[PDB]
RNA sequence: GAACGCGCGAUACUCUUUGAACGCACAUUGCGCCCCUUGGUAUUCCAGGGGGCAAGCGU
RNA sequence: AUGCCUGAAUAGGGUGAAGCCAGAGGAAACUCUGGUGGAGGCUCGCGAAUUUGGGUAUAGUAGCAAAUAUUCAAAUGAGAACUUUGAAGACUGAAGUGGGGAAAGGUUCCACGUCAACAGCAGUUGGACGUGGGUUAGUCGAUCCUAAGAGAUGGUUUCAAAGGCCUGACAGGCCACCAUCGAAAGGGAAUCCGGUUAAGAUUCCGGAACCUGGAUAUGGAUUCUUCACGGUAACGUAACUGAAUGUGGAGACGUCGGCGCGAGCCCUGGGAGGAGUUAUCUUUUCUUCUUAACAGCUUAUCACCCCGGAAUUGGUUUAUCCGGAGAUGGGGUCUUAUGGCUGGAAGAGGCCAGCACCUUUGCUGGCUCCGGUGCGCUUGUGACGGCCCGUGAAAAUCCACAGGAAGGAAUAGUUUUCAUGCCAGGUCGUACUGUC
C-alpha cells in the first residue's frame, strides 16, 4: 500500500461494508481536501473493504500521506 | 449436497429441492 | 366471448332478485 | 485513431483551446523506386481521437514545422 | 541456500520455463539475495543467470 | 492425420457404442429364430382387407 | 432463536443483518415506488441523508 | 417405466442405394459396360439394451499402505539417500506427468521463522505449524428476459368492481387481461495491445477505443418565404416532421454430405543475425525476422433490374438442374461477410553487438526484409444437394412500414435518424486448486 502511495499516486484506505464508490470518493474529498480521480474497491477475505483512491495529478499522494 | 444453510436457524438443514428446512421448518 | 364482465356480481344479484 | 490528409485541418486542430502537445515522428523508409527517404508524421489528439498527418516531402514537413504555433509543445520523436 | 523461488522468478522473467534456466553454482550467495524480479533481471544481465538454447535436434 | 473429433469420440464414446452394437447384434440373432416377431405392415398383409375377410369367413 | 462484529451493538465487555418478520424477491447483500432535504456548474443530470409502502335497468 | 426444457456429443475405416452422363443389344419395356453420385435395420475396430451436465415433472512379529531409476560434485545445516545448485542417466510425448474453466473446497496462493505433532523411514522440505501480505471492472460474469415447470391473487384467469392513458376556454372517450419465481452452458450494448508483483490483471499502469443515458450549443440542410432531390428500373443521399391505430424484420432455432473462399497452425526458398558439430565429409542442424481492439478508403458469390426474344435446343455443376411464368448474350443495382492499403505503429515486442560499476549499473549503435505451397489439421463462412419434422423454444430488446392527427415565418419560423462539441456510469464475484 505504501509503495502504491509513493509511486502510483494512490491512497489505500479501509472502508465500511455499506459504502459505495460515490460515498468513498466524497468522504475522501471532504476529509482530506483532495481531488479524486477514481476509486476501486474490493472486499477482503476477513470481511473488510479496501479502497484504492487515485487522486488527480494536481496532488502528490506522498504529501497527503505525510500530512 | 442435498442441504444448505438455513437462514432462520443457521444449520445445514435447508433442502435445496424442497426449499424447506428439516430442523426448524422454514418457512 | 364472456360479456358478463359488464355487470359486477352485486348488480347482477340485485337484478336477479328483481325477477 | 484517425488519419488526415489536410494540412490546414491539422493546423486548426493544434490551434484549439484544449490542445496539449503535438508529436513529430521521423521514419527512414524506402519508396517503390528503391531510393530511401524521410517520412514525417505529425500527431495531435482532438477531443476523443488521435489525428495523424503523414508527409513524404521534406520541404513541406519543414514548412509545416515552421508554421506550428510557437506556444505549442512539440515532441521530437 | 534455497534458490527455488529464484529459479521460478528467472523462468518467469526470461519466459523459457524452469528447464531452460541456468543458475551459477559458484554464485549461490549472490543469487540467494535476489528476492525480487528486478534483482533477477540484474542477475540475468550480469550473466549469473543464463538462458539455455533450444536443443539442436532435427525435426 | 487424425481429426480432433475422431480423437474425442474414440477417447469418450467408443466403448459403450461397441457394447451397444454387440448387444443389438446378440438380441437380433436371438430373436431371428423365434416365432411371433413381425412388422405392422406384414401383420396387415397377413390379416388382409375386409373383403378378403368376408371371403375367408364364407 | 440465528448470522456478523466490539456482556454489548458502529454510542458495541443506542440497539448491525435477520427471525411471527411486513414494499417486492431471495440459496442473490437483487429489484422498485412515494414524500422531504443537502451537495456537486444545475429547472432537467448525478449522488448522499431522513421518513414511508405486508357503483347499481335495487327500492 | 415414461417423460419435458436448455446445452455438449452423435467421430473414423470399408462397402457403394436411388438419380445422372457416355456407350453396346432390343420395336418399347428393359438388360449389360465404364464413370459419376454419396444413401442405409449395410459392415469393422411379447421380451434385453439404448452417451452426458444443469433444470424440472408424472512381537520388534505380520508387514512398509505398491505409481518404474537413479549416480557424481558443491552449498546450507548439530545432523543430508530424501533440502538447494550444477553435471549425467531416465520418463510423460499435444488422446501429456502440458496450460485453463463450471461445480465444489475456503486461504490450501506468496514471503519470513520452526520441526512439538502430521505428511505409516527420515527430513534443514511442506497443501504442517506461528506471523504477516495478497483478490482493484461502464466494456468479463451475475444483475435483465423468458423455457419446461413451479406458484400468489378471486386450482393459474376462473360468473373478481383486478388498470393505465387521452380530450376539454368534472364530463366524455380508448384499450383489453393478469402477479411473481425459474438458466454464472439458453437470448444479451460496449476494450484491446504492451508492461508491471514475492503473490494482482481483458480489473492495475501507459497508450489507444468503444457503449448507453442526459442537458445543451454551433455549422449545414429544411431553396421564396413553410416537411429536399436524382435514376426507365433495381436503387442512391450529409440531412430531408409524423399522433392514435394496424403490421413487418432482427432476436429466432433439426441433422448430414461434397464443393468454393478467408484466417491460425504445419511445410518451404533467398537474405540479415545468434548458437551447436567438424579425426574425415557436410554452402550443414537449432533459433529471431511479430502487428491487437478500433477507425477511413476500396473490394462479392447470391439475389434483383433494363434491353432482347430462344428448336439445328442451348446454358451449366464434383453432384442434371434451369429457360415464353422469358434462357444464352449485353449492360447495371445491392448486402460488406471477407481480403488489400493506411492510421493505431514501431515510439511497442524480438534478435544481436559494444561501453560503463567493490553500488538501481543502465547507456549507446544496428537488423527486424522479400516470397512459394495444400485430398494437410483447427476454425469461420457462401451457394447448393440429401433425409427427418410442429414452417423446427419463448421472452426481454432494437429497427422499420402503412396511416394522416398536429405544428411551422418578418430584429433569430419548424425539425435536428447530417456534422462537431460537454458530463456520467452504482452493488456483488475476481487469490489458489479443480462430476462436466
Amino acid at each position: 500500500a505504501m509503495k502504491k502511495v509513493e509511486d502510483g499516486n494512490i491512497l489505500v484506505f479501509q472502508v465500511s461494508m455499506k459504502a459505495n464508490k460515490y460515498q468513498i470518493k466524497k468522504a475522501v474529498k471532504e476529509l482530506y481536501e483532495v481531488d479524486v480521480l477514481k476509486v476501486n474497491t474490493l472486499v477482503r477475505p476477513n470481511g473488510t473493504k479496501k479502497a484504492y483512491v487515485r487522486l488527480t495529478a494536481d496532488y502528490d499522494a506522498l504529501d497527503i500521506a505525510n500530512r | 449436497k442435498s442441504h444448505t444453510l438455513c437462514n432462520r436457524c443457521g444449520r445445514r438443514s435447508f433442502h435445496v429441492q424442497k426449499k424447506t428446512c428439516s430442523s426448524c421448518g422454514y418457512p | 366471448l364472456s360479456r358478463y364482465v359488464k355487470w359486477p356480481e352485486y348488480v347482477r344479484v340485485q337484478r336477479q332478485k328483481k325477477i | 485513431a484517425r488519419e488526415i490528409t489536410d494540412i490546414k485541418q491539422f493546423l486548426e486542430l493544434t490551434r484549439r483551446a484544449d490542445v496539449k502537445t503535438a508529436t513529430v515522428k521521423i521514419n527512414k523508409k524506402l519508396n517503390k523506386a528503391g531510393k530511401p527517404f524521410r517520412q514525417t508524421k505529425f500527431k495531435v489528439r482532438g477531443s476523443s481521437s488521435l489525428y495523424t498527418l503523414v508527409i513524404n516531402d521534406a520541404g513541406k514537413a519543414k514548412k509545416l514545422i515552421q508554421s506550428l504555433p510557437p506556444t505549442l509543445k512539440v515532441n521530437r520523436l | 541456500a534455497n534458490l527455488r523461488t529464484q529459479k521460478r522468478l528467472a523462468a518467469s522473467v526470461v519466459g523459457v520455463g524452469k528447464r531452460k534456466v541456468w543458475l551459477d553454482p559458484n554464485e549461490t550467495s549472490e543469487i540467494a539475495q535476489a528476492n525480487s524480479r528486478n534483482a533477477i533481471r540484474k542477475l540475468v544481465k550480469n550473466g549469473t543467470i543464463v538462458k539455455k538454447a533450444v536443443t539442436v535436434h532435427s525435426k | 492425420k487424425v481429426s480432433k473429433s475422431t480423437k474425442k469420440f474414440q477417447s469418450k464414446h467408443l466403448k459403450h457404442t461397441l457394447d451397444q452394437r454387440r448387444k443389438e447384434k446378440i438380441q437380433k440373432k436371438r430373436i431371428q429364430g423365434r416365432r411371433g416377431n413381425k412388422t405392422d405392415q406384414e401383420k396387415a398383409d397377413a390379416a388382409g382387407t375386409r373383403e378378403q375377410q368376408q371371403l375367408k369367413k364364407s
